[PDB]
């Protein structure tokens, strides 16, 4: 299977910075990923569509970009309601896994 | 081929005054491809010469300019505005155009 | 940006970024040359010029009767 | 490969369907009377199509203004040399275009300047009943539109000379598209003729169009101007969106990829957009190299890919390609090639237009005789 | 900046040969040629032969044809002209000029500072 | 330089196999186009072909008697091995030990004969 | 689809032939000499063949007459500008004629005016030794003997410059014509990978000649002038008079009529002369429609006929095709498809070139196997 | 009059009542053209329609020259 | 035949590599800088090429000689009627230059007159950096170097309009070369529908080059001149050279030899360099004839071969087929045709791409199968 | 001297004694035209050659505005 | 198999002579014959390679013509040692035969 870890786990950031997840895939993969952010006691919602293109239906200020070994997600402009955790889908082949999870942290 | 006769044979030059150098040709020195190439070279006693005038009316790169090129088809002239210690030597035409290349008499100026 | 991808598992790349500009359908238009109706030249002079005038319309008229045989 | 899948669509139909309803007695009348007062007029047939008319050249009212009272006339005076040369350049276009038509036979492609100046192509251009975009487009590449077009000798009678020009319609815009390059992949054992080969058949271009994708068997039609590809829906299949799943999984279920076997093992070279790919076989020496450094790259057997960044030149055995040097990312996707999991004994490799599905059906049906 | 920095003054006996060498620097030698000029003392200027060191084409005048050759050696940035069967009339500054690499319209835009071939009894 | 000398008995009783031994230096035998054979003749006669080994491991003999004579080879002890058994008188012949080479160019596949051994002159007597 | 069973013949071969005599030591002082005192004469050259010789242009006598006088001499007298500009026209001619030499590398085609001019090939298509039927047709459609004409360099010597020039010979004249369109019939079942096709590879011009059948299988090389059909017979293959029989009785036994077979179901349509065949299949949506009425048909899934009445334009899926609009009668005949009498578990769907002989035994050695 | 026939059987058309016109054979026909046999212009004249016939005249030398290379 | 094992290589991709070069910024400030005192001079580009830089017409300097004086002043001053025809003489070039860059969109083939002239081409062919065998065979061959070159628009800024001509580098000079024909080889036995048929598929030419054969599947493509054969190795294979063996023994074990096969016995004629190949059955009549002594040979059925010398025009059926009227020495070697080996109840006839060692393994799998 | 040999086993015939030109790789060369920078033309005659003049000149800046356009 | 036979079995010729050596095939071969000829004694040596082209390392005297039927060899400027016997072998087809030799002797 294709294994997705995230490499920053426990970041903590404050309102007005900038944070970038990096989500690296065991091997090449042409987008085919999603980003989904759930917050604690509530399901998780989809916010980007694929590698460089967003979701319809959510904030403006996330944006994704990556191909390869190695995707980031650039979030800009943080509020207090960011405040959860996001994870890293692949599925290029079956099955699709999952990461195992930021646990973005506000100060 | 072709000879060009480079007329005034020597200047006497006042400091101050300018001079004028002219080398006539045989033929008509517009390439198929149109441009007329005739260049002036200048050589000082004892040292490498090097090109002051590249195309007729053209001034070469690093070349102060004082030395100014005029004329077309057939009659081409130098003129050098001013006259000074610096500019002892002679000087030569050349064409590009027809093999071979030819060089005038090698005309001297001197101060009075 | 154009960006290709090689695929070694099928030895195949694809070379995607494009944007289309499909022909779907047609569109005609006539076009019109107005032609002049001269039947025949009757100027006998022996001038040059009037030689060319006569030479460019003895051509002009070819064409127009070779077109007329197509 | 694909391109005995297309119908033989007439390109020129609608252009003589016009031509033929301009040669019934009363329509050349109706044209003539249509352009009576200006030079461009929708006119009306009897086939009820309305087709924008145009008037380009009237060498009647220069002839009959200057030539009539010179060579009309028993005393002919003596025209200037000017009125003869003005005579020479304006009838010059009328001599290039029927000497066009003689050639052509009255069906020219492309329309040459004769047939169109740009200026008049232009003019039609944006004279067109259509979106703003297209027109947009059409006029920022009139280079394609030309050849894409046809000129159709339709009449000459009543002192009007007809001619019925078709211009193209691109009726899709700004959809993504993508370019499917295949090279042969073959098995690199040492044995001269044990090796077994595997090739795509489904190269050419792809682009979407209302949610079905139009594959292009044919790559050297369409034609591609800087990041847009300009290509023609009549030499086009028409395919489902599962067409999209071959490039990530060959062997899905949802579409059958097309693929041609053989066993001859040809060491060969696919110039793609961004890269090359190079395919070198049995004892074939084949390499990469950078037009200052030299040879900077050896391939070993098999299939194998090379970017455009640093390299130039491309050698493979005796023949040399070279590499297009466009800006751009290249990607290599590491994978296990699909010809490995074939068995040698019963690989069928007599297939000129097959699918994985008929290959893999021929393989168990020859399991199934053993 | 391009300077052409030439070989030393040589003496030598009739009927020999000389070879005069101008080593060029600032520049790719590989894009540009070089022409000889001979320039006897109280003469004129004189073209003797062009070659490039793009292609190797060679030309030369016809007085001096036949007698003169000259051999490139790009891996050095110098170039070397063979002038065989010196006469007494050959004494002379032997000066080289730049030249297009293809035959076109003269440049002679750089000179070298010379190399006095003198021959006497 | 190529070198080519045969070595083995002259004097065979008939009916037994008679063996020979050729050893080459200056080439070797998987090079491209280099095949080595035997040509024989007997006195008065014309030559014959007897089989030859070829650098790809291609091998053939002359079909009159090819179920006869058989010819092995070895590239590591650099010698080259013919065995021919059930000796005729008619067999008493002079056997060349030759290197080929193959005319590549110009649409030819042409194995010619250019380099011959001294050969080695074998008497089928009583 | 046929192409490949024609016989690679050299259509230049009369034309190199007879500019190889020309190039023997003596022939350039014949051709002079039997020109000498005549514009066009019969020559007898060293291979035996007599070849009508032509002059079309002579420079020599301008110049000799005209220039000589002017540009000859030390003290020029200036020439008149209508002497230079009637120079210019003059030689303007052979200025096109080498420069197509040039391009075209020494053989040229079609016959461009520059070669030969409308006047002069009119002249010369008359002077042939051939009937009064065959003149009035080759008079009457010159640009179709333009595009079957080569024009070969031969010689430039002795003051003498001459090229062969190559016009069609048209040995047959109005005998019946008809061209067979084709389109892939299919099964039209719900599953998608389980449908089978068949399609006849003997599209094509045919034409009788002699008791026998001339089939072009390349149909786009032969031209069509209204109603006549303009081929050549050296792309063509000879078929015996039962190939007539296939167009109503295709499992006929005295003439195999041939097929491929594929499984790759698409939709296309085939635009006819007097009608257009659609085959919609899968989940495509295929209509014909008129351009003020709007859809006026839907076609189900199978192989279906759209007449010309009222159809203007077609719509198979995303691509559109344009029906002639020609005047004729058209006819539908009722029938059960033959796709439908083939067991789908052992329909062999893997030929390009096949007949329904070896498609009925490969199916008869099938069930054998079983 | 052209007729057209579809069977629905063997999804084929036929169109047929067209006329031949089949190239059967060659005819091969000498076209010359004679050149004439200037070996050089000797004028000095500086007259501009001199010069326009001197080029003429080049351009008409330099074809013939490229039909002799070939 | 073996066209489609060719790989797709980019021609133009030297070209338009040089072009994209030229449009970064400050490139042909330094082309204008290089190119400011003499007519050539190689220019280093930012992409580390060296190209040597020519410029072949001058427009500029004529109008802002000649014209700024009488166009550019209010009072205008009349200029004589030369000087307007010596500017069209002048743009005439440029005219068509710019004509043909937009009927072709900047991609022009072959290298026209105005794209380069003869002398122009000459000079800058004599200054390539290559060896005297490869110049003198370039300035002997011209039009062939037109023929298979192209002309890339590249910029038209700072007053300077750059296109890039490419033409070919012969790296093979001189090595053998050779052209294979082939014509249906079949049975000839009375009964229509029982004949088999064998054709080699690896027609087209060969030429020697570094211990390999180029193979050119492609006939039509490689240009013939004389003795000389110009060919292109971009579509060409690279094959070994046992290739040779199969004109001797097509049993041969080395390679294995390339043939299709089918049952469709078409009477049908190959016209070869030195002679004909006619393969005459069913029944066709086939002659072979002299234009003065009718007819000279009939040809029983199977194939058989005749030679140039004498025969003048050979029939097939309905087509008549010229052949080649060349000088040399033909030679006939008779033998054993190889179709009469294979048994008729078990020859596959369904391969459009074999050998004869695929055809002999499928015979070999059907006997195993009995 | 080419000499063709037909082999009657295989029905195929060679035709040997040709010499190769194959084109094995590219020059690629950089070919300049320089164009005048004439941005309009302020006369006002009415003389035909003059007129003949900015015909021409029309011609030539619609040919730079088309290769502009490319 | 394709026999060889040379019609000259017993040809003599003295020195300044040329000598037409030729060699019959059974049936139609292009080339691929070889001509060797040997000294009595020794070892026979390749003279011709193929038909019309000559081995190196042999004097340039020799030289080869013929293509069919017929091969002919063509020896111009005898020398007192050409005395041997040539024989030419036939390659078309396998087995290679030889044929029967030609003893040329001298005057």
């Amino acid at each position: 299977d294709i294994r997705v870890t995230q490499s920053p786990s426990s970041l903590s950031a404050s309102v007005g910075d900038r944070v970038t997840i990096t989500c690296r895939a065991s091997q090449t993969i042409a987008s085919y990923v999603n980003w989904y952010q759930q917050k604690p006691g509530r399901a998780p919602e989809l916010l980007i569509y694929a590698a460089s293109i967003l979701q319809s239906g959510v904030p403006s200020r996330f944006s994704g970009r990556g191909s390869g070994t190695d995707f980031t997600l650039t979030i800009n402009g943080l509020q207090p309601e960011d405040f959860a955790t996001y994870y890293c889908q692949q599925s290029y082949s079956s099955p699709w896994t999952f990461g195992q999870g930021t646990k973005v942290e506000i100060k | 081929d072709v000879v060009m006769t480079q007329s005034p044979l020597s200047l006497p030059v006042t400091l101050g005054q300018p001079a004028s150098i002219s080398c006539r040709s045989s033929q008509s020195l517009v390439y198929s491809d149109g441009d007329t190439y005739l260049s002036w070279f200048q050589q000082r006693p004892g040292q490498s010469p090097r090109r002051l005038i590249y195309k007729v009316s053209n001034r070469d790169s690093g070349v102060p300019d004082r030395f100014s090129g005029s004329g077309s088809g057939t009659d081409f002239t130098l003129k050098i505005s001013r006259v000074e210690a610096e500019d002892v030597g002679v000087y030569y035409c050349m064409q590009g155009t027809h093999w071979p290349p030819a060089f005038g008499q090698g005309t001297k100026v001197e101060i009075k | 940006n154009i960006t290709e991808e090689f695929y070694q598992s099928t030895c195949s790349a694809v070379s995607k970024g494009y944007l289309s500009a499909l022909r779907t359908g047609w569109y005609t238009s006539v076009i019109t040359i107005e032609l002049s109706n001269i039947k025949e030249i009757k100027c006998n002079g022996t001038d040059a010029k009037v030689k060319l005038i006569k030479q460019e319309l003895d051509k002009y008229k070819n064409a127009v009767t070779e077109l007329q045989l197509l | 490969f694909l391109g005995f899948l297309l119908g033989v669509g007439s390109a020129i139909a609608s252009g003589v369907a016009v031509s033929k309803v301009l040669h019934l007695e009363g329509e050349v009348n109706k044209i003539k009377s249509a352009l009576l007062s200006t030079n461009k007029a929708v006119v009306s047939l009897s086939n009820g199509v309305s087709v924008l008319t145009s008037k380009v050249l009237d060498l009647k009212n220069y002839i009959d203004k200057q030539l009539l009272p010179i060579v009309n006339k028993q005393s002919c005076s003596i025209p200037n040399i000017e009125t003869v040369i003005e005579f020479q350049q304006k009838n010059n276009r009328l001599l290039e275009i029927t000497r066009e038509f003689s050639v052509n036979a009255g069906v020219t492609t492309p329309v040459s300047t004769y047939m169109l100046t740009n200026s008049e192509l232009l003019s039609l251009i944006n004279d067109m009943p259509i979106t703003n975009d297209q027109k947009k487009l059409m006029s920022n590449n009139v280079q394609i539109v030309r050849q894409q077009s046809y000129s159709i000798m339709s009449i000459i009678k009543e002192e009007v000379l007809a001619y019925v020009v078709q211009l193209p319609l691109y009726g899709v815009i700004d959809t993504p598209c993508w370019k499917l390059h295949t090279s042969p992949l073959c098995t690199t054992n040492t044995k001269e003729g044990s090796n077994i080969c595997l090739t795509r058949t489904d190269r050419g271009w792809y682009c979407d169009n209302a949610g079905s994708v139009s594959f292009f068997p044919q790559a050297e039609t369409c034609k591609v101007q800087s990041n847009r590809v300009f290509c023609d829906t009549m030499n086009s299949l028409t395919l489902p969106s599962e067409v999209n799943l071959c490039n990530v999984d060959i062997f899905n279920p949802k579409y059958d990829c097309k693929i041609m076997t053989s066993k001859t093992d040809v060491s060969s070279s696919v110039i793609t957009s961004l890269g090359a790919i190079v395919s070198c076989y049995g004892k074939t020496k084949c390499t990469a190299s950078n037009k200052n450094r030299g040879i900077i790259k050896t391939f070993s057997n098999g299939c194998d890919y090379v970017s455009n960044k640093g390299v130039d030149t491309v050698s493979v055995g005796n023949t040399l390609y070279y590499v297009n040097k466009q800006e751009g990312k290249s990607l290599y996707v590491k994978g296990e090639p699909i010809i490995n999991f074939y068995d040698p004994l019963v690989f069928p490799s007599d297939e000129f237009d097959a699918s994985i599905s008929q290959v893999n059906e021929k393989i168990n049906q020859s399991l199934a005789f053993i | 900046q391009v300077q052409l920095v030439q070989s030393g003054a040589e003496v030598k006996k009739p009927g020999a040969s000389v070879k005069v060498s101008c080593k060029a620097s600032g520049y790719s030698f590989s894009s540009f040629g070089v022409s000889w000029v001979r320039q006897a003392p109280g003469q004129g200027l004189e073209w003797l032969g062009w070659i490039s060191a793009y292609n190797g084409n060679t030309d030369y005048a016809q007085k001096v044809q036949g007698r003169l050759t000259m051999t490139t050696d790009t891996s050095t940035n110098t170039a070397y002209m063979e002038l065989r069967n010196l006469r007494s009339d050959d004494t002379a500054v032997y000066y080289c000029a730049r030249d297009p690499p293809a035959s076109a319209a003269a440049m002679f835009d750089y000179w070298g500072q010379g190399t006095l071939v003198t021959v006497s009894s | 330089q190529v070198q080519l000398v045969e070595s083995g008995p002259t004097l065979v009783k008939p009916t037994q196999t008679l063996t020979l031994t050729c050893s080459f230096s200056g080439f070797s035998l998987s090079t491209r186009g280099v095949g080595v054979g035997w040509v024989r003749q007997p006195p008065g006669k014309a030559l014959e072909c007897l089989g030859f080994t070829y650098w790809d491991g291609d091998e053939y003999y002359s079909p009159s008697l090819r179920n006869r004579v058989t010819i092995s080879k070895d590239t590591s002890k650099n010698q080259v091995v013919l065995t021919l058994t059930n000796m005729d008188p008619v067999d008493t012949a002079t056997y060349f030990c030759v290197h080929s080479d193959l005319y590549d160019r110009g649409g030819y596949y042409l194995y010619y004969f250019d380099y011959w051994g001294q050969g080695t002159l074998v008497t089928v007597s009583s």
